[PDB]
RNA sequence: AACUAAUCCUAGCCCUAGCCCUACAAAUAUAAUUAUACUAUUAUAUAAAUCAAAACAUUUAUAAAAGUAUUGGAGA
């Protein structure tokens, strides 16, 4: 049984400088066209689905979900992302300590594009400030600082099961556009290994 | 006609005719090298060489010219969990050779990031 | 066959089984039938049922014209004994 | 030795249930029958030993003869020997 | 034996139920044909479980351990093409439900009403509830293997449906051997002398 | 919980049956 | 012919053969005599070329494509028979009334064990014959302490069953 | 916090009660399990002894009246 779908039915082109930037809410209106007849399929199985109301529980869901990483809150974890979204989130974390933190959101969240037998796909754009640090098994710090705040611009992709009457609108991936900044580098330092070579081979 | 009984036959008897026949056989592939023209077959340990001929040559039409035959002794040193050894059924292999010049070969069939291991791909943070 | 005295082989035609081999062109029925074609309910054929559709109509039509007898029952297709047959019901003289 | 590691599976008893509440009843069939029954008629068990009780040679003794044309042949060959060897004991010594 | 969520005879069942296993065994209250109530495609509540109260369809029943399968509830999650090349991705997993953790719905009222069983007209057994008796109908289910009788179209060595459904049976006082001697006309004036059974 | 009826022994004549083999010799004489 | 032995050249090297579904006996009712006995035949030869490629397939280490064509097949070829038993059973008991197509009767082995004793053809009959006069079909005295034995036995059996119902009526207690 | 090990509860049974019982094919007593001829085909006397009599010899069990009258190397 699968409740969500791997993949993005339509992938949004996030514009350079959106950061920057009513206007854009604009846009969806004149993107409506692409748009609307997707959300009138949500709006179909519940009608209460609005681009202006939607982010704010989106919002909830994805802090929530980080929320749950510094309790280690799988099973809350699982109810907030879909099944695809979780084996990215918290595989890589195994015997590892980390304490996320959520300063205030820089710019309010919106919906940006919608394109759904039937699994409605939100787009939603979200800037948040945030602090992280990694430790190691033994409490070694290995990534992030404790209580810097580093500023995030990402597109968060929510799935909901429209068919089942128990579907429920949860993470299932996150759209990242290429002028978002790169990650921060690791504190450890690694080691590209050398070409390896039989004994009859040699070094080219 | 295998595990059944034929019926006795005493002098100004009718021949014995099997409308019905139980014996069931299987083209096999040489282990060994032979003749094109001779086949191997494995058929029921009750049926004779005789009756391979007027099994083929009636039932699929086919034209033998020499038969011959042999019977393969199952390995029983196989023995299960409870130390009970494990007989392999025993089968006789047929080598037919066909006629009017024909020629037989068995046929083909079955023809995170790199940069920052370790932490999940998902954190954009 | 049968081995004689002397320790010599003499082949029986007789004994001999003869395969009987059916000639199967214009047959219509073949390995395996239609899931399309609905399954037929199992009644297994009895002696009542087999005696009803063979001997019963003409017992039937001789009773009401009262041509009937005890002493013809082979008419209605008794055998008296089952030699003469080559295939005998009982005791068994045929192959499967 | 080594002992368990978990503790056997906790039991309840119920002290009024019908057979313990009702125990005994009846006991007294005898006084407040009018004697017509004795108390010794109300004894279930093997019918060589209601009312009546030995050592164990006459409580086998016994059962042979109640049982004895009841009695298996290896049955009554075996309790055969064994009374043998407890005539011996018993008579003997 | 015993009978597990892995189909019996598989490679999993035979690693849960080895033929050397002596482990205590596992108590099923045995259930009458007519005492069962649950079949495959029945609309059912979660009496209780993971996902109790919530109403599902049967999609699969193990009648030997009493359980019944509902698509989409009480799911656990597990990684699905877990490897040494990738990490895996996780996957919702169904559990078993015992038949006592689901009821029957009434169509009219959704609720989990107790059913007895009773014949129809038709004379199939229908469950009628116990309380507001009502008749709930016997649910359509597609074919397990997936083969629409209709649908299906002959390939080789298949008869056409006319060809199978053909009668040539004509009842007479012959056997078989006797009928094919007939139509093939085969004559033997030999006869096999007396033989004493004994 | 109420007491079973108390246990009673029959009264008034009974006739054992002389065909059935289990029943005593001695209870089939005259005497008896 | 040969190629009967094999299947159709096309199929080989498919993942599965389509076929259809197994006659059923109360179609088989309807077929003649004769169309039975064709039927018979055409079974048969599916049945040996399906297992002629499952011989290979064993020996090739490869799968074998749609094994569920020889268990058709199979499941045809006894339904052809008990049809085919069927009409001779019937007829059997009109004209003779006799239950088995075996001479039998009920016999005392030496173990003083009731069998039924099938007859066998001999030439010569039975007094005439001093081997089959050789085999015994009386008990000899010693059985009388194996009768009983088997009583006892018996009587045995049911207390075992019964202690062996009580072990698993324990698990019933003890899960719940 | 260590290796070897250890831990478990039913597998089942036991005693009484109840109850007499009347539960595929093919091949076989020939050399059993060898599809047809050979070659006729057939068990069993008291149970004893051991044992007890400290050996050993007649001898040594196998509802109440009553272990009484009796019997016994009058002894087990």
């Amino acid at each position: 049984h699968l409740a969500c779908t791997a993949g993005i039915f339509d992938p949004y082109v996030p514009p350079e400088g959106d950061a920057r930037m009513l206007t854009q809410r604009t846009e969806r209106l004149r993107k409506n066209a692409a748009s609307q007849l997707a959300i009138r399929k949500i709006r179909e199985f519940d009608a209460n689905f609005k681009t202006k109301d939607f982010p704010e529980k989106a919002k909830d869901i994805f802090i929530e979900a980080h929320l749950c990483l510094n309790n280690s809150d799988h099973d809350r974890l699982h109810t907030l992302v879909t099944e695809h979204c979780f084996p990215d989130m918290v595989w890589d974390l195994k015997y590892k300590t980390v304490r996320w933190g959520f300063v205030e959101s820089l710019e309010p969240a919106q919906v940006v594009h919608v394109r759904c037998n039937m699994y409605g796909q939100v787009t939603v754009r979200l800037h948040t400030r945030q602090t992280l640090a990694i430790y190691d098994r033994f409490g070694r710090l290995m990534y992030g600082q404790e209580d810097v705040p580093k500023d995030v611009l990402e597109y968060v992709v929510f799935e909901r099961h429209l068919m089942n009457p128990y579907g429920s609108w949860r993470m299932h991936a996150k759209i990242v556009p290429a002028w978002a900044p790169p990650k921060q580098p690791i504190l450890k330092t690694l080691m590209i290994p050398g070409p390896q070579l039989k004994p009859w081979e040699e070094y080219e | 006609a295998r595990n059944v009984l034929y019926p006795l036959y005493q002098l100004g008897g009718p021949q014995l005719r099997v409308f019905r026949t139980n014996f069931f056989i299987q083209l096999v592939r040489p282990g060994t090298a032979q003749p094109e023209d001779t086949v191997q077959f494995r058929i029921p340990m009750e049926m004779t060489r005789v009756d391979l001929r007027n099994y083929l040559e009636q039932i699929y039409n086919v034209p033998v010219a020499a038969v011959r035959t042999r019977v393969q002794h199952g390995s029983n040193r196989r023995r299960d969990h409870k130390n009970v050894r494990i007989k392999k059924p025993d089968y006789k292999v047929a080598y037919v050779q066909l006629a009017h010049g024909q020629t037989f070969t068995f046929p083909d069939l079955f023809p995170s990031d790199l940069r920052c291991p370790g932490i999940p791909s998902w954190f954009g943070l | 066959g049968i081995y004689t005295s002397d320790r010599k082989f003499v082949q029986i035609k007789e004994m001999v089984p003869e395969f009987v081999v059916p000639d199967l062109t214009g047959f219509k029925l073949k390995p395996y039938v239609n899931y399309r074609a609905p399954a037929g309910i199992d009644t297994p054929l009895t002696a009542k049922a087999l005696f009803q559709e063979t001997v019963a109509p003409a017992i039937e039509k001789d009773f009401k014209e009262g041509t009937f007898d005890a002493n013809n029952l082979e008419k209605y297709g008794f055998e008296p004994t089952q030699e003469g047959k080559l295939f005998q019901l009982y005791p068994k003289n045929f192959p499967r | 030795a080594f002992v368990r590691l978990t503790l056997p599976p906790p039991k309840v008893v119920d002290r009024w249930n019908e057979k313990r509440a009702l125990f005994g009843v009846y006991d007294n069939i005898g006084i407040l029958g009018n004697f017509e029954k004795h108390p010794k008629e109300l004894i279930k068990g093997p019918v060589w030993l209601r009312g009546w009780r030995g050592n164990e040679l006459q409580r086998c003794v016994r059962k042979k003869k109640f049982v004895g044309n009841r009695m298996f042949i290896e049955d009554l060959h075996n309790l055969n020997k064994r009374i043998s060897y407890l005539y011996k004991h018993f008579n003997r010594h | 034996y015993r009978y597990g969520m892995s189909r019996p005879g598989s490679i999993a069942d035979k690693r849960k139920n080895p033929p050397w296993s002596r482990r205590r065994p596992v108590v099923v209250e045995p259930i009458s044909d007519e005492d069962w109530h649950l079949f495959c495609g029945d609309m059912v509540e979660i009496l209780e479980g993971k996902d109790a109260g919530k109403q599902g369809k049967v999609v699969q029943v193990v009648r030997q351990r009493n359980w019944v399968v509902l698509e989409g509830l009480n799911t656990h999650y597990r990684y699905i093409g877990r490897t040494k090349d990738h990490r895996g991705t996780m996957i919702a997993s169904e559990a078993p439900l015992l038949h006592h953790q689901v009821k029957l719905v009434d169509p009219v009222d959704r609720k989990p009403t107790e059913i007895q069983w009773r014949f129809t007209e038709a004379g199939e057994r229908v469950r009628v509830s116990t309380r507001s008796g009502r008749i709930i109908p016997k649910p359509e289910f597609p074919r397990a293997d997936g083969i629409v009788p209709e649908t299906w179209t002959d390939g080789p060595k298949d008869t056409s449906v006319e060809d199978a459904l053909e009668r040539t049976y004509v009842p007479r006082l012959k056997t078989l051997e006797e009928d094919v001697m007939e139509a093939m006309g085969i004559q033997e004036t030999r006869r096999f002398k007396k033989v004493y059974w004994y | 919980y109420r007491a079973p009826p108390p246990p009673r022994r029959r009264p008034g004549p009974h006739s054992p049956d002389p065909e059935n083999l289990l029943t005593p010799r001695w209870q089939l004489t005259p005497r008896y | 012919g040969l190629e009967e032995f094999f299947d159709d050249p096309k199929n080989w090297g498919e993942e599965k053969v389509k076929s259809g579904a197994s006659w059923t006996c109360q179609q088989l009712r309807n077929k003649s005599n004769e169309d039975l006995h064709k039927l018979w035949y055409v079974l048969l030869k599916e049945r040996n070329m399906l297992l002629t490629l499952e011989q290979e397939a064993k020996r090739q280490r490869l799968p074998m494509p749609s094994p569920e064509r020889l268990e058709k097949v199979v499941d045809s070829m006894d339904n052809v028979d008990k049809v085919v038993q069927e009409r001779e059973d019937a007829l059997r008991l009109l004209q003779t009334g006799q239950e088995k197509p075996r001479p039998g009767a009920w016999r005392r082995d030496i173990f003083g064990r009731i069998v039924w004793h099938k007859f066998k053809q001999w030439p010569i009959p039975w007094y005439l014959n001093k081997r089959y006069n050789r085999r015994r079909f009386f008990a000899m005295p010693y059985v009388d302490r194996f009768i009983r034995l088997r009583i006892e036995k018996h009587a045995r059996i049911e207390a075992r069953k019964r202690s062996l119902q009580k072990k698993k009526e324990k698990i019933l207690h003890a899960k719940f």
